[PDB]
């Protein structure tokens, strides 16, 4: 199984805590408590409707992975190389 | 004006796995390159 | 067979990689903890008790940070002394220590916490630098041995007392690891080196030759100095632990 | 004349050779002695006193090897505590120390005593290894500074007492060089770091914020720990002496 | 005075930096030139003349790239015999293949680098130069006559099998010598009841019989594109050496 | 422009030069001070108190330089002992220490004080040599751990008492950092290692097997030893300070 | 016994010392000889023959030191043309200037040392030898034909400007090849709608036009004093090498 919910921050050491649901490249949820401005108050926020926040880093990285895999699979793997320079 | 900054973070296990895979793959590639260069510098690949 | 072996370089390389990420997280955990502890140690030096009472000599000294703001001394030989105006004698040991702490904290906060762990020799160098600063702070806090009686005489402290004092007395105030120390040297010039600080020590001053006839020493614990020292010790151990773990790791996979 | 000179290389070479045999015998003598001493040190850790009594808190602890088998504690705040079942709390310092001793002994017994002396750098490396193990054992036996109050709370020891105990008390048992130490931390949470271990120290635990209001410390000498430490010191000195003699030799003929 | 020393130090730092950029441009210029020359050298090995006529033994050899596609030989004996390949067969000259490989590697060394990085000490350029020069010198060396070829190795070579099929009083060897395609015929003599000399009176064993070289006939012919290639190698080597020397002068100048 | 830059190499080079002359003067100042202090330390070892009194055993020892000229001991088991003739037992620790002091002083006086300062690594080497000699002297003065009970028995000291003494007693006299130490080991052979020096320690002697049943230890401060040690500490710190300043300098201009 | 070992050690120390003096005298002897030979080599570059006659293209060149003071050329075409310098002008041959510089540096290396110091290990002598040998080998190398001279560089050379003034179907190059003054004429051919080959059929761009070398004419003549200089370089190099080898033998012998 692959983890989807992540806990960011602690109650005592930080003044922010969050449970973020990350699906692939998409931040599907961000459920956040902020202990601000005073040390006895607390405000609360969370995603709105069925929204996806795209983490562009993850999409891009995934694209590059796809391209590399393509470079490897776009070959007849019964293909003898001619020079060593081709392999390099 | 920014009055305070709060930063929290968490390890993402599958992202971590991905990075490990990238690094290891890079290493495999460099090792192969090194062997190919070492061999080819003296002999023909074919 | 080469496929077996390729699979094999892959699995070994994956294990080693994951372990470097572990060591990465450990390093930064320890570093952050070091900044916390050292910043608290720093907070002890800036501004908590200010008045201190230091068995045949007794004294009441008001010490603000590194500045000895007042020193009221009673000596049984009873005679009584105090500072002039509202002047402060600075204890350089505290200043120096505070400097080393400042430097250590800089070493920790001026570094990129997005390290992507490399080998460790860089971490090791950082650890060495910080530990050097801590050990130096602690060493400075300790009683300096190389202070000569003529240096004590040439110190501004002798000039600093009200009423203006006699040439059969020298007064020195210093810090020994963690306790305010007041020492009175009773002299008397002889008839027609300087390092021992003990009764029967001889030295020259001005244009006259003098001998220490006896020495009176009183001292008092400074709570925040003690806290600072405890912080130094703990930080040193944390650093050492990190160094050792890094060494174990590096020797393990090499 | 060449004959003179050949005779000459011969006599110098003979003297140097004989001296290497001397150094050979010295090295192995010292090594054997080290195995004897260290094996005795080892014997102190395995199985001699087991019950120990540790002025406003007092306690009776039964310690078997590395295992604190029982701990009956009286606290004046009189309230009384004990272990549940017949369970033992292991003091990791002793385990660690025993490990280092085991390693040193391995270093000594896993070597060829038919050495035919070579240069000495190999002996020097052996000496360094052994000394590192000894110094580490001794260091571990010493009070660990880097133990936080939340780590003490998260320790199994707190869970270990019968009757099940209050959240205004923390109990820690550790070894400081050579004496069983029992410390009770009295807390009380404040109204709307962690390193000092002194009265007035603050920290977080569970989901609540707590402050140490005072600390009670009692201790008792452990005879066999003392014997072990004495053994460590003596072994370290023997090693150092051998290193120094080897250095003198090697510098003498080079 | 510290202001003087600082402004000053800035002046030297500026001059040294500007010179570092000069050296940067010089380095990349030379590198580009090396790629051009070496790619032309490379182009010489693949398709220019193919038929060659090679004293008292004569030959017409058709050589396509690295492949000796045909070899027609006349030997004038005290009596003439005439030989040819299987019509269908090609004998490959390993020297050319090897040389072409070294050229390929050199070109890879030059084209697999980012021609866009800021200038540094040079030790890295020096290593690149060493690598390239090693490849060039190896190519040239391979093109040269291999000394370590024994007569039994010549006999065990496929070339002997490649001819009408001929006796064991004759051995035929075809090789390259720098800028010359070379044909050598060894006339042998079984002996009555090492191997390195290649001269008349050399002895060696072959099969299960003991043989002696009785006479040696050597003919050769210049291969124009090989000559062009060699000229290219020499020029490239000198360009590399010049760059190395200039980098050394620079580095010693500012240290 | 090249003229600007030439002026520039000139001014930087002038500043660095002047600073090397400063460091030159500092080095020799410190060195001279070291010779003074160390020669005084030397004077403590040659010839000041000679008679010393060292709670269930008490003794009066006359110590002249390194020679224990007399030792009159009373033991409650009251029995009484003294030396024969006018013989002196030499305490080797003092001899050794005096040797190290002699060597350090040689290192300081056998050098050219017209140094024209070079880099500092040579100074650093000198500092290391001297510091090694000092630290060794101090270490030797300290109680040797590696002395076995059979070595104590084989020591001439046992032979040295009048009246000629019993085989249920061993006597050892040594120096621990700065105080004359007298220890009496009470033995008794058992019915049908050696390192602990504590009650219950077992060992072989002659052809018989013996066990230490209890140990009596008395000690007394030796004033001139204390002076010497103070001198060692101060000298070490002076050396360290010079090393550190040289390092700062060399790192500053490099 | 220690007396034996000490007297003895004194005996070996004495032998080694005496040998160190032998090696000292040998070193300085060789150095002096090097200064003599190299100063003669130097004297060869400054003032001996000045007029030289250089196949099917002919030339009379007047060469004074490093300066080609005049160059009179006849080219026999399928038709003869005749050329000369501006009468007033001199073309300097850079190879000779460079070589003379290296010689100057070598001589400085030899004369700027105190010939009066006690003998040491030799590593210092070894460094001196390396320096001198580098200068000599560089001089010789510069005297040799430079391979890296492109046809456009030849065209951009002042020599072309130096002649009656002549067309852009002809290029003239004068250079040195070891012991031979060399004159080469490139006959060109503009092409209908690299540069390194120097052989017939080589292509390159010049000005704003694209050109191909149609024919190449090469004549040469031995320069006696250059030959003397080269001989001197070779001999000096061998002397240096011999000294290096002897020093190595000594140092390995007593270690």
């Amino acid at each position: 199984a692959k983890q989807e919910n992540f806990i960011l921050g602690s109650c005592g050491t930080d003044q922010v805590k969050g449970v973020l649901t990350l699906q692939g490249d998409a931040l599907s949820q961000a459920d956040v408590n902020l202990k601000m401005p005073r040390n006895n108050q607390l405000l609360h926020f969370a995603f709105r409707e069925d929204k996806q926040w795209k983490l562009q880093q993850i999409q891009d990285a995934r694209n590059h992975v796809s391209q590399a895999i393509y470079l490897l699979t776009s070959r007849d793997q019964s293909y003898q190389f001619k020079t060593g320079a081709e392999v390099l | 004006e920014v009055s305070h900054v709060h930063k929290v973070e968490c390890v993402i296990p599958w992202l971590n796995d991905a990075l490990v895979y990238f690094t290891v793959s890079l290493q495999l590639c460099q090792q192969l390159k090194d062997k190919i260069s070492v061999f080819s510098s003296y002999w023909s690949y074919r | 067979m080469a496929t077996v072996m390729a699979a094999t370089a892959a699995e070994r390389a994956v294990l080693e990689e994951e372990f470097r990420w572990l060591l990465h997280d450990e390093v930064h955990a320890v570093l952050k903890q070091l900044q916390d502890i050292l910043k608290e140690a720093s907070l002890r030096f800036t501004l908590k008790q200010e008045n201190f009472i230091l068995d045949q000599v007794k004294g009441v000294l008001t010490l603000q940070g590194d500045a000895l703001s007042q020193a009221d001394v009673n000596l049984k030989m009873l005679l009584h002394f105090a500072f002039r105006e509202d002047k402060q004698w600075k204890l350089q040991q505290i200043q120096d220590a505070r400097n080393h702490v400042s430097q250590a904290i800089y070493l920790l906060t001026s570094r990129d916490q997005s390290y992507q762990f490399k080998t460790g020799a860089e971490v090791l160098k950082l650890m060495d630098a910080v530990m050097l600063q801590l050990t130096r702070a602690r060493n400075r806090l300790t009683t300096p041995a190389t202070l000569t009686l003529p240096e004590i005489a040439a110190s501004g402290l002798t000039r600093m007392f009200a009423p203006a004092l006699p040439s059969d007395l020298l007064v020195n105030v210093y810090i020994n690891l963690n306790k305010l120390c007041l020492t009175v040297y009773q002299l008397h010039a002889l008839q027609p080196g300087a390092v021992l600080h003990s009764p029967g020590a001889m030295f020259e001053w001005g244009s006259q030759r003098l001998e220490v006839s006896h020495v009176h020493k009183v001292e008092c614990v400074i709570p925040w100095l003690n806290d600072a020292l405890v912080y130094f010790t703990v930080s040193l151990q944390l650093c050492q632990q990190l160094k050792d773990k890094i060494s174990v790791f590096s020797s393990y996979w090499s």
